[PDB]
């Protein structure tokens, strides 16, 4: 050629809009005499984290899970009920205890990505007693 | 007859040949383009003017060599111009003094393009010149060759127009965005200029240049150029119309354009060639 | 910080403790005349016993009361009288609910019906027991049998 | 009508009480029930207590009497001792109105006897001389011997004491073989057994 | 503490339910207004009465039976009447068995015999009760009395 133009650029992944700020799960009433033995658990509850308006360039989002855990590893019950914990899993069957991280692809057609999770309560040692169940799993996202 | 260069290096005497290293400041002129002006580069004198006078002539066969050997033009010898490569003997220049006077020779090249050029890197051959030396004492004559070598990297213009730069690097902002490309064309005589782009392309419509990025490249994105607000495709003449002595911008701006589906993060690089023609 | 999962729920007490009275008790069928055993299936009068439940969870609904133990070899719905030289042969102990209908020995959960309960309050599970002929004539003697009871809550 | 839950009572040494049932099967009769124990000589000696000792049965009811030991181990420990439990039903015109005393045997049985109760029956022996038959009982249990036959010629009932003998009437015009039965602890007849002589 | 129910009782052969018939006297100065057949009065119209042993257990085959009460001052075997002011004198109620022989009042168990019974079936025992003179004359007044029938089981 007569002149050679060199064009340099960069694609940096930018943050999405997080739809679900506060996902609420209600386990309802659980029953003592169905939770006496070790490893007793409640029914799973599907909960989803949705992110939308993902800027082009951001192909993956990584969720990072945080919360107060007890000596079983699972999340501590802040409520009055005893010998009872809260477990978080993805729908692909992996435990997301405090510190763990999961990454998901961003769906290009819809400019968005979703985390399909399930939450239950369980009693590792057994002998869940009467009381309330309260727990909060905080989560922050990084982008790539 | 004894000569030295502008660097003060003595040009060896004999009937063989000598490699003479010189500085070039080539230029587009109207009609012919300057390759070298040797008359600021080679200076010659007569050591014994009281007893003998030297004469030097430029013999035929003197021509460009190396990467310029395919080119032709004119040689300015002692004020007057002759065809180059030379087809006959030039008139003689006298050397009758100890005072260094220049060897009055400048090589020109006939334009064969619009804005083309030929890189000449230092230490390489430019021209072979055949000199013939006679005197006023006897009828002896002898020939020797000066091989003109360049001691500076240069680009010799090949056409009637010149570009603001031959290599331009431009940096986009982060995706998405744009930056204007500084690139202008001036012709020494008012001409009808046009240009066409080139490089590696992705789509069928050949309007988005591929991402050659070597390290950690992005995906799904390429480079696309625009003027005012219109896509300029590859292998497609863009007309600038009348272009003259005043620099005229091509009006280019670089943009990101999407090729594949999923856009991965990473670096982007495209090398686009511009070539000029007369239309 | 940018997103949060908040989990709610309650663990409810849906059962009761067997009261101290009833952790282990005895039922006295007393004296029973031998002549009243007119053919297999003949039964003596009902002797009532009960089981007391306290304390009781504020979210209990019902219990499935079952009775297990070594069954009579001639009728599996009856509790076996111990087989010693003194013991009365050709008899089996039958157990009955509050409406006096047979509660089979060793019956699975499916066979036993539920028994409604008052929540957050002490409860009384009423029953009956009696003998039943498996052979004739009945040989007279001592009546001795033990049986564990089971409670499955709702 | 007034009936007892048993035709005899066994009181094993160390037991704190024994129960005796008393039932009235007549909706229109009302009795005073008065119950007590006597010794073999028929004297109220006080070795046992009955509670309640006096009560009123008004109609179709059942009341369980309870016989309590008060001996303090002063009775023989080698064999059974005979007592008599008495239950007197008195119903509450120039009429002769009657009271009923139902009267059953009460046997005090010492602990740690060698021979079990059931095996006592077959140990009974005999002696055939004069116009008499003697029954021999080496066991520590009172044996109530019933349906005693000399062939098909039936004889008197007998009550052979423990470690003792008892003689009955006997005609030689009766048959050769001897057979008997006994009343066990629960009032039931034992199987017929062959009367072994000597 | 593992929820056990111990069951105990007995199965025996019972005796009999005993019912006594109260003998009634109509008289109204019957043979008395023309008695004095010596002190041995005897022949006064017998009134009958039964003792009903029904039902009966399969045990009972023989029973020792007797009468007891306040014997007559003049005769050890006649029963004394009531001795209130509104009563007759010179009379003692006699008790006669089925074969119209005198029953020894207040007799010892060694003296009594076995009345054999039909096991299982109901049994009726029949007696008669006439008045007999112990003096002469007799006088106008009531004839109430009370005595005790004793049934000793074998």
């Amino acid at each position: 050629a007569d002149v050679t133009i060199t064009v340099n650029g960069k694609v940096v992944a930018k943050p999405c809009t997080v739809s679900t700020t506060n996902a609420t799960v209600d386990l309802g009433d659980l029953y003592s005499f169905s939770l006496m033995s070790a490893g007793a658990a409640s029914a799973w509850h599907d909960v989803a984290l949705e992110l939308t308006n993902c800027p082009v360039g951001t192909s993956r989002v990584t969720a990072s899970f945080s919360g107060a855990a007890d000596s079983t590893g699972y999340y501590k019950n802040q409520g009055t009920a005893q010998n009872i914990q809260l477990e978080l899993q993805d729908d692909s069957g992996n435990t997301l205890n405090t510190g763990a991280t999961k990454t998901v692809q961003v769906d290009d057609s819809s400019q968005s990505a979703h985390f399909p999770l399930q939450v239950r309560a369980l009693t590792v040692n057994g002998g869940a007693t009467q009381g309330t169940i309260q727990a909060v799993i905080s989560i922050t996202y990084t982008y790539s | 007859f004894a000569c030295k260069t502008a660097n003060g290096t003595a040009i060896p005497i004999g009937g063989g040949s000598a490699n003479v290293y010189v500085n070039l400041a080539p230029a587009v002129n109207v009609g012919q383009n300057l390759v070298v002006d040797l008359s600021t580069q080679i200076f010659c004198h007569n050591d014994y003017p009281e007893t003998i006078t030297d004469y030097v002539t430029l013999q035929r066969g003197s021509a460009y060599g190396g990467v310029l050997s395919s080119f032709s033009g004119t040689v300015k010898y002692n004020g007057s111009s002759y065809p180059f490569p030379t087809t006959s003997e030039t008139p003689r220049v006298v050397y009758n003094s100890r005072t260094d006077k220049p060897w009055p020779v400048a090589l020109y090249l006939t334009p064969v393009s619009s804005a083309g050029g030929v890189a000449i890197k230092a230490g390489s051959l430019i021209a072979v010149l055949i000199l013939r030396q006679t005197n006023n004492y006897n009828s002896d004559d002898f020939q020797f060759v000066w091989n003109i070598y360049a001691n500076n990297d240069v680009v010799v213009p090949t056409g009637g127009c010149d570009v603001s730069a031959r290599d331009v690097t431009v940096t986009l902002p982060d995706y998405p965005g744009s930056v204007p490309i500084p690139l202008t064309v001036r012709c020494d005589q008012t001409q009808s200029v046009s240009y066409t782009l080139s490089g590696s392309v992705a789509d069928a419509g050949n309007s988005i240049f591929t991402n050659t990025a070597s390290f950690s490249p992005a995906q799904g994105v390429g480079v696309q150029l625009t003027r005012n607000g219109t896509i300029i495709p590859a292998n497609n003449t863009v007309s600038l119309g009348a272009v003259g002595t005043s620099a005229v911008s091509l009006g280019l701006t670089a943009n990101y354009a999407r090729t594949g589906g999923q856009v991965t993060a990473g670096n982007v690089q495209s090398i686009i060639g511009v070539t000029f023609v007369y239309q | 910080a940018d997103s949060t999962i908040t989990i709610r729920g309650y663990v409810r007490d849906n059962g009761c403790s067997v009261a101290a009275e009833s952790t282990n008790f005895t039922v006295d069928l007393m004296e029973n005349a031998a002549k009243q055993f007119n053919n297999i299936g003949a039964t003596t009068p009902v002797v009532p016993f009960r089981i007391l439940l306290s304390p009781c969870g504020n979210a209990v609904s019902a219990v499935k009361v079952g009775f297990t133990g070594v069954a009579d070899s001639h009728n599996a719905n009856l509790l076996a009288l111990e087989n010693t030289v003194s013991a009365a042969a050709g008899l089996g102990i039958q157990l009955l609910n509050e409406q006096q209908n047979q509660i089979p020995l060793n019956a699975p959960s499916s066979a036993l019906s539920w028994t409604t309960l008052t929540p957050g309050k002490p409860n009384t599970l009423n029953f009956y027991a009696r003998l039943m002929a498996t052979q004739v004539p009945v040989t007279a003697g001592h009546i001795n049998a033990t049986a564990t009871f089971t409670l499955e809550y709702q | 009508g007034v009936a007892l839950g048993a035709t005899r009572v066994i009181y094993p040494a160390g037991q704190k009480q024994e129960q005796l049932a008393v039932t009235n099967n007549d909706e229109n009769s009302t009795y005073l029930i008065q119950s007590w124990v006597e010794n073999a000589d028929g004297v109220k000696d006080g070795r046992f207590i009955v509670t309640p000792p006096l009560f009123a049965m008004k109609g179709k009811k059942e009341n369980t009497l309870r016989i309590l030991d008060a001996t303090n181990n002063q009775l023989p420990q080698d064999r059974e001792s005979l007592f008599w439990m008495n239950v007197k039903a008195i119903p509450s015109e120039n009429t002769l109105q009657l009271a009923i005393i139902s009267r059953i045997k009460l046997y005090y049985r010492p602990a740690k006897l060698a021979l079990p109760p059931d095996q006592a029956a077959e140990k009974l022996r005999f002696r055939r001389s004069a116009n008499s038959l003697t029954l021999i009982n080496p066991t520590p249990y009172y044996l109530t011997v019933t349906e005693l036959n000399a062939g098909t010629r039936v004889l008197e009932n007998a009550l052979v004491p423990p470690m003792g003998e008892s003689t009955v009437k006997l005609p030689s015009d009766a048959g050769s073989n001897i057979t008997y039965r006994t009343i066990n602890d629960y009032g039931a007849l034992t199987p017929k057994m062959t009367g072994v002589m000597e």
